[PDB]
């Protein structure tokens, strides 16, 4: 989660 | 989004009515699991035949053969605690992860986001005569403390919320941005730490943005999934  | 520009991201999703339109915005927390608002909704058992997400475009209304569009079927909603402002949704099935469709984390119980934490807002909301309103637009906001936020809202905002600074321009998330995430970037990690509700004035020059505070209800959240 929380990867851009 | 007014005051934002046309940005990406991943873990932004629109909610779509029976007619195949946007009304709200949500947040990916799990490959079948939105997290929105409770203002989105007439009721906690509001008939949702014909209600989808859609995910994976920058448009608001994007051309039906998408490559990168999801388009995933509403299977329930889950009204949050008293206060909450928050509703879980359930899909009929799970969504695919990639460069365009990402999970965001969520907090940890009680967590406090620091004043001068910078966060994203984004969706397809009104810009009120600022940009193009068929597109995912973004914008940029720094945490304030609730004590600071006080001081111009007397008081009013409670635990269960969390501020953002007054921008002297007038930027923010107003009408059918609803439900969406104010993501934060920290610890090597973008964290969910609000979702977009309604105020008494949207993107109002000076003062302060209210969003209900997710670190509050991630006990909820997490024995609902």
């Amino acid at each position: 989660c929380g990867k851009r | 989004v007014v005051g934002g520009h046309p940005g990406n991201s991943p873990w932004t999703v629109s909610l779509r009515n029976r007619q195949g339109q946007h009304f709200c915005g949500g947040s990916l927390v799990k490959e079948q699991w939105i997290l929105t608002a409770r203002q989105c909704f007439s009721s906690c058992h509001m008939p949702l035949t014909g209600y989808e997400v859609w995910l994976g475009t920058l448009f608001q209304n994007p051309q039906h053969g998408e490559p990168s569009l999801q388009r995933v079927p509403v299977a329930k909603m889950v009204c949050g605690p008293s206060g909450s402002q928050l509703v879980l949704l359930k899909l009929e099935r799970s969504v695919t992860l990639n460069q365009r469709v990402a999970l965001i984390c969520l907090p940890p119980e009680w967590y406090v986001v620091p004043p001068g934490t910078k966060c994203e807002i984004a969706g397809w909301g009104e810009t009120k005569g600022t940009g193009n309103d068929t597109v995912l637009n973004v914008a940029l906001l720094n945490v304030i403390s609730n004590q600071e936020c006080n001081i111009k809202h007397r008081g009013r905002v409670r635990e269960s919320e969390m501020c953002t600074e007054g921008l002297l321009a007038p930027v923010g998330a107003c009408e059918g941005d609803y439900g969406g995430p104010l993501a934060c970037f920290t610890h090597n990690s973008w964290v969910l730490e609000g979702i977009i509700i309604p105020n008494r004035v949207c993107a109002r020059s000076r003062w302060p943005a209210v969003f209900t505070r997710v670190s509050v209800f991630v006990d909820w959240i997490h024995k609902v999934m």
